[PDB]
């Protein structure tokens, strides 16, 4: 199969790699039961404006993000970096919620990249958007005109704003180099423009309560995560693990490391996760990969026999007749104490061949016969006859010249 | 015996076959065929798929060209060695050991071959030796005598 | 005022990742080697208004309880936020309560300007705080978009010529990671001899070697000399 | 300014000849690489690690997992063949005689020593002691493996001893055809008669030749001493292979344009409609890095093949006979 | 006369010319000017381009 042919020659051919599949699944998460209260979040009456944000850095909880799926109609979920339906298994470090009542079709300007007026001098997000944006139609609660002065809106600033930076300002703008000194003269006003509302207003004129809560996926100990369960922890068994979002395979043995109280994860020379700390009671583990290897088939040839010999490269015959060489565990041959010329190279000086029933035998390479030329103080060996021999050498001198066509191979008709 | 000549032929055949088969592997598109992509999708969406396909095919062609250059360098080294052997063995006797065949070189007859050359080196090989007592020199009535 | 050196001190663990026998290099905010340090004798009221440009490397040499305050704040007049930190025997009094600021930073606790609405508090039990070896206490600080990291390590120091930053590598492990959103751009110490070794931080690539015990033994700054640049 | 050398001035004249009056036998040394470190990568493990879905998405990609393995296997076979075209040119393995009275010389540091269990010579012992979680175990868990050579150290030692026992007992006869026993004082005389010196100089100054040869062997024993810059051509290839394997396990932690560097985090944070957009850039970058490594290994194997052909020519001309080629 | 001496020079010249000319060749993009792509199209897709 690996080489497409129904008649293989005599030699060693690499086919695949020995690998042990897992037989279990570990999803141990930090034991916590409190739920994040949603009363102090968007699901509330008193809302804020873009002038004064509502940033609530929540603590550890087991709040399931699949709760607002029955919110008000037209609940957009534009997650630029994560997936909406996938917010049920990842363990985030800290969530930074926000709240504002931006009005109009400028809801697309809240997303990163857009450079609208709201994105210029009313709000700004870094170019990562580690969370999602939650925006819905807010008209039944903001229909009255009493909320006009309660929903503020800043004006243009002489300098661009900073991502995650509040823009609370109460002074008067100064155009050029002419200070108006508080009193609004020409080209100088207060950046406190109040949004005008109307009960029977247009569709696009209705405000939208937008939530832009974000996360941070890094090595810090996670606090918030989705509601899942936990299982037991095996040691000498190659299984699957989902320790604090870190998904992978391999054995999880006990490590004799010296993890400091602030060091949770652990990497290797190649920046690969080699050890992790259990979210439960403090225990140092060692993430070692599953027992793998490489196989090699010794075939005497298609039309000479039908027997083969497997060579598990990098195995000590205790990880898979049986022969342990310095190159693997040859299973399917027998080691004879004789010596012949190498026919099928294997490694470490132990070749194989198909000799006499008829079975595949293994033997140490024979460098040749042993001759002992006597050396005396006076002994010459002058030949008395000649044997003219004609040998032959095979040397390439050229190669088939080829030419390719870009407009016919890279692109068809 | 005739494996050095078949080696380059089989290598080129396998390279050409792999390069042809590379046209039947989706590099991240919906299909290997290009017309079905340009017919079942609009230009802006199908643009990403056709760019992935053209990038994969260009990378495969560049890999083929690099392998061909390395093989051509190897075959140039082999051809220079063959020319040196033909110029030092056929066009005159050479006192280099193992160069013009194993043994004392006497002649070399070149012959044509598909994408190669097959030499016929004539070597002098002694046989039927006998042991004899030897000496550095013999002593005369007062002078020495070494073999000329 | 005076100026002491910063030979091979000011290195801390950038990330929370255990590594054994590696050579890692990150573009974090370390302390430049062989830099000036504003040596202030607070024995004598040495109470400057030193800024907080991209961090600080506050250190202290005392006997028992001389220096016990690192109040922060930017516009400390009547309304700005701050970070009060005392090191009493019980626990820390970490606060972010915006309140009044008295010009006299003298301390027991005697400042007590005003109490009002707060935003965050912390009563963490792991407080931040041989005979001849009095104390070699240094406190690294940094303001990030998230939590306010604080690095420190209390080590013994031998007696020698008039107090200066000694020679010897010592990594700084973190102690608290309290979340905060303050806009502090100044500095102020509290006390009721002293070092007051303030050192400003700035971005610089630092190749740091990790031992097989998970401890930093030495670190290059990659900016000092062309030899380090080659290293 | 670089010094090109000393400033000699030969005195040319119509009648002036310089004829030597004394010989100074000297033994030099040359270092020639022969083999390399055979390697083998795992496509379904270096590209995709514990990421079965990644394997299912890589199967759609072109047949790049079968040409690189074939190139590495060809390189391994070529490296295993270079150790046979150099160290193996004589079929019959010769054996040194029991007694050690070869003329007046002291061939005791080049001949194998039966005392130590390695069956090597003091020179070989000095050579095999200067050419070198651990890094080897770390690279193994990411596809990069190191296959062992075919001919081990004992077989190469026996081959070198066979090429040496036939050079002392016989002259250039065992190279051409059958071995012919010839005394060493006569073999050296016939070798001196091949440069122009008549054989009336060795038989009259045999003890001086033996002493000079012994002193040359002694000085060679100290030339390969603790001095580091001696076996530089043998450690260069090892350091290059090491820096090549380290540059390939470092590429697995580089973002080729994705939101992360783990194949298990993109498939646990994004959705399938968007997963095939950020998981393919990393696969493409890793395939390009592996192709670059394979091309570098091919160029290195070509250089090593050229060096092995040169070493075989040296073994054939200089060892198996006498060559009249200057330098 | 100097065929093999001019051959390497011409090869190096051609290689340098190709390497310096492929900078004004759109590798599947809107344009080839870095600033124009960074500023005149959009921030988000500028990364992809
Ligand atoms: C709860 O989690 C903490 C976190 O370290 C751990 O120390 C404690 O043992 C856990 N308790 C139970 C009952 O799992
Ligand atoms: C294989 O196992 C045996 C017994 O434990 C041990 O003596 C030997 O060194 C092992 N070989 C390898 C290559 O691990
Ligand atoms: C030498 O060998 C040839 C054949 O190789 C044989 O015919 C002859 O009898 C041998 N002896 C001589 C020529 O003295
Ligand atoms: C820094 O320290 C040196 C040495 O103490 C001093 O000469 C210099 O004035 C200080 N200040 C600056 C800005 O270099
Ligand atoms: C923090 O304080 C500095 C000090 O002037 C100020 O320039 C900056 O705008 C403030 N905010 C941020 C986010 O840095
Ligand atoms: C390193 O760790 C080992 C672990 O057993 C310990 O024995 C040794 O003392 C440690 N060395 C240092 C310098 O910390
Ligand atoms: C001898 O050598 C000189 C050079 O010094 C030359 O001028 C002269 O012609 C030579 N005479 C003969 C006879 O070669
Ligand atoms: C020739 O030179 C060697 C130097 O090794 C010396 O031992 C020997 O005595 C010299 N012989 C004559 C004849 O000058
Ligand atoms: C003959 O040779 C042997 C060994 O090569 C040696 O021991 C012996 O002394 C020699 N005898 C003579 C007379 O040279
Ligand atoms: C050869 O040299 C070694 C140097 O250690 C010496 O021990 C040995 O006796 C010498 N052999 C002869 C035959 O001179």
């Amino acid at each position: 199969c690996t080489l497409k042919s129904f008649t293989v020659e005599k030699g060693i051919y690499q086919t695949s790699n020995f690998r042990v599949q897992p037989t279990e699944s570990i999803v141990r998460f930090p034991n916590i039961t409190n739920l994040c209260p949603f009363d102090e979040v968007f699901n509330a009456t008193r809302f804020a404006s873009v002038y004064a944000w509502n940033r609530k850095r929540i603590s550890n909880c087991v709040a399931d993000y699949s709760v607002l799926y029955n919110l008000a109609p037209f609940f957009t979920f534009k997650c630029y970096g994560v997936s909406p339906t996938k917010l049920n298994d990842l363990c985030f470090t800290n969530v930074y919620a926000d709240s504002f009542v931006i009005r109009g079709d400028e809801v697309r300007q809240i997303a990163p990249g857009q450079t609208g007026n709201i994105a210029d001098y009313n709000y700004k997000l870094p170019d990562d958007f580690t969370g999602c944006v939650i925006a819905w139609n807010s008209n039944k609660l903001d229909s009255k005109v009493s909320g006009n002065y309660n929903y503020l809106y800043r004006l243009f600033r002489k300098s661009n704003l900073k991502p995650f930076e509040r823009d609370i300002s109460t002074e008067i703008y100064q155009a050029g180099n002419k200070p108006c000194n508080g009193v609004a003269g020409f080209n100088c006003y207060f950046p406190l423009r109040s949004y005008s509302f109307r009960p029977t207003y247009g569709v696009g004129h209705q405000p939208y309560r937008v939530v832009v809560l974000s996360f941070e996926l890094l090595h810090a100990p996670a606090t918030v995560c989705g509601p899942k369960k936990s299982t037991n922890l095996v040691k000498n068994k190659c299984v699957n693990f989902n320790f604090n979002g870190l998904k992978g395979t391999g054995v999880l043995t006990e490590s004799n490391k010296k993890f400091l109280p602030f060091q949770q994860f652990g990497r290797d020379i190649a920046d690969t996760t080699d050890a992790v700390r259990d979210p439960q009671t403090l225990e140092i583990l060692d993430i070692t990969p599953c027992s793998f290897g490489g196989v090699s088939v010794i075939t005497p040839g298609t039309n000479t026999s039908n027997q083969v010999a497997v060579l598990y490269q990098g195995v000590n015959c205790t990880e898979v007749n049986v022969f342990q060489t310095r190159a693997g565990c040859l299973i399917g041959a027998e080691y004879v104490n004789n010596s012949y010329e190498c026919d099928i190279p294997i490694g470490a000086g132990i070749c194989a061949s198909y000799q006499t029933s008829q079975s595949i035998i293994a033997y140490t390479m024979s460098l040749g016969a042993e001759n002992s030329v006597a050396y005396s103080n006076n002994s010459i060996a002058i030949p008395t006859n000649f044997t003219i021999s004609v040998t032959t050498e095979i040397l390439p001198v050229s190669m088939t010249k080829t030419s390719v066509d870009c407009t016919m191979y890279i692109c068809g008709d | 015996a005739l494996g050095k000549l078949q080696d380059v032929v089989n290598h080129n055949a396998q390279a050409l076959n792999t390069l042809v088969k590379q046209l039947s592997s989706k590099f991240g598109a919906i299909s290997s065929v290009l017309n079905d992509i340009f017919s079942r999708l609009d230009p802006p969406e199908a643009e990403v798929q056709i760019d992935r396909l053209i990038t994969g095919r260009l990378q495969s062609l560049q890999t083929y060209v690099t392998q061909q250059l390395i093989r051509a360098a190897e075959i140039r080294a082999s051809a220079n060695l063959a020319a040196t052997k033909m110029s030092e063995c056929v066009l005159g006797q050479s006192k280099r050991v193992d160069f013009c065949g194993k043994g004392y070189h006497l002649m070399s007859f070149p012959q044509s071959a598909p994408h190669g050359v097959v030499f016929l080196h004539v070597t002098y090989v002694p046989a039927q030796e006998k042991n004899f007592t030897t000496a550095p020199a013999i002593c005369h009535d007062g002078k020495a005598h070494f073999p000329r | 005022p005076a100026y002491t050196n910063s030979f091979t001190r000011g290195v801390y663990y950038p990330d929370k990742v255990f590594r054994s026998s590696v050579l890692h290099s990150t573009q974090d905010l370390f302390l430049p080697f062989f830099s000036n340090v504003t040596w202030f004798h607070v024995i004598r009221f040495d109470n400057p208004v030193l800024p907080f440009n991209d961090g600080v490397y506050f250190a202290s040499i005392e006997k028992s309880n001389i220096i016990r305050g690192w109040i922060f704040g930017t516009t400390l007049d009547s309304k700005t936020q701050s970070l009060l930190i005392v090191n009493n025997a019980t626990n820390v009094v970490i606060k972010v309560c915006e309140f009044q600021f008295c010009n006299d930073p003298f301390l027991e606790f005697r400042v007590y300007s005003s109490a009002n609405n707060c935003t965050f508090e912390y009563v963490s039990q792991p407080f931040l705080m041989q005979g001849n070896f009095k104390n070699l206490r240094e406190f690294v600080f940094k303001n990030i978009d998230g939590y306010f990291k604080i690095y420190s390590k209390h080590t013994p120091i031998i007696v020698r010529e008039p107090e200066d930053l000694p020679q010897g590598f010592s990594a700084l492990e973190p102690l608290v990671d309290l979340p905060i959103g303050i806009n502090i751009t100044r500095f102020q110490t509290l006390l009721a001899a002293a070092a007051y070794y303030v050192g400003y931080l700035q971005p610089r690539t630092f190749l740091l070697k990790y031992n097989e015990n998970g401890t930093i033994t030495d670190a290059v700054d990659c900016a000092l000399d062309p030899l380090s640049e080659t290293k | 300014t670089m010094s090109l050398g000393a400033e000699n001035s030969v005195a040319y004249s119509n009648n002036s000849i310089a004829i030597p009056t004394n010989f100074t036998i000297s033994v030099t040394t040359e270092i020639l690489p022969v083999s390399m470190t055979k390697t083998s990568v795992d496509c379904t493990m270096y590209i995709c690690g514990d990421s079965t879905e990644c394997s299912n998405l890589l199967l759609q990609y072109g047949s790049f997992c079968t040409q690189l393995k074939r190139a590495l296997t060809g390189i391994a076979v070529e490296q295993d063949k270079n150790t046979q075209e150099v160290f193996a040119q004589v079929k019959q393995i010769y054996k040194t005689p029991p007694i050690k009275y070869f003329g007046g010389f002291n061939f005791s540091q080049i001949l194998p020593d039966p005392s130590k269990p390695s069956k090597r010579s003091p020179i070989e012992d000095l050579l095999f002691n200067k050419v070198t979680r651990d890094l080897i175990c770390a690279q193994k868990f990411k596809g990069l493996t190191v296959l062992p050579p075919l001919l081990t150290d004992e077989m190469i030692a026996q081959y070198t001893s066979a090429l040496l026992a036939g050079t002392i007992t016989s002259g250039w006869t065992f190279g051409a055809g059958p071995a012919l026993q010839i005394p060493f004082p006569m073999q050296m005389a016939y070798r001196f008669n091949g440069i122009g010196v008549t054989q009336n100089v060795l038989y009259e100054n045999q003890k001086l030749i033996a002493n000079q040869f012994n002193s040359a062997i002694g000085k060679i024993q100290d030339s390969l001493s603790s001095t580091p810059s001696a076996l530089g051509k043998l450690q260069d290839v090892v350091n290059h292979n090491a820096q090549a394997l380290n540059t390939l396990v470092k590429q697995l932690s580089s973002k080729f344009g994705a939101i992360s560097s783990v194949l298990n985090d993109i498939f646990s944070r994004l959705d399938p409609p968007e997963a095939e957009v950020q998981i393919d850039r990393l696969i493409t970058g890793r395939l390009q890095s592996l192709q670059t490594y394979v091309t570098q290994q091919l160029i290195r194997a070509a250089e090593i093949r050229a060096s092995a052909n040169l070493a075989a020519t040296k073994m054939s001309e200089c060892v198996l006979g006498q060559s009249k080629r200057v330098d």
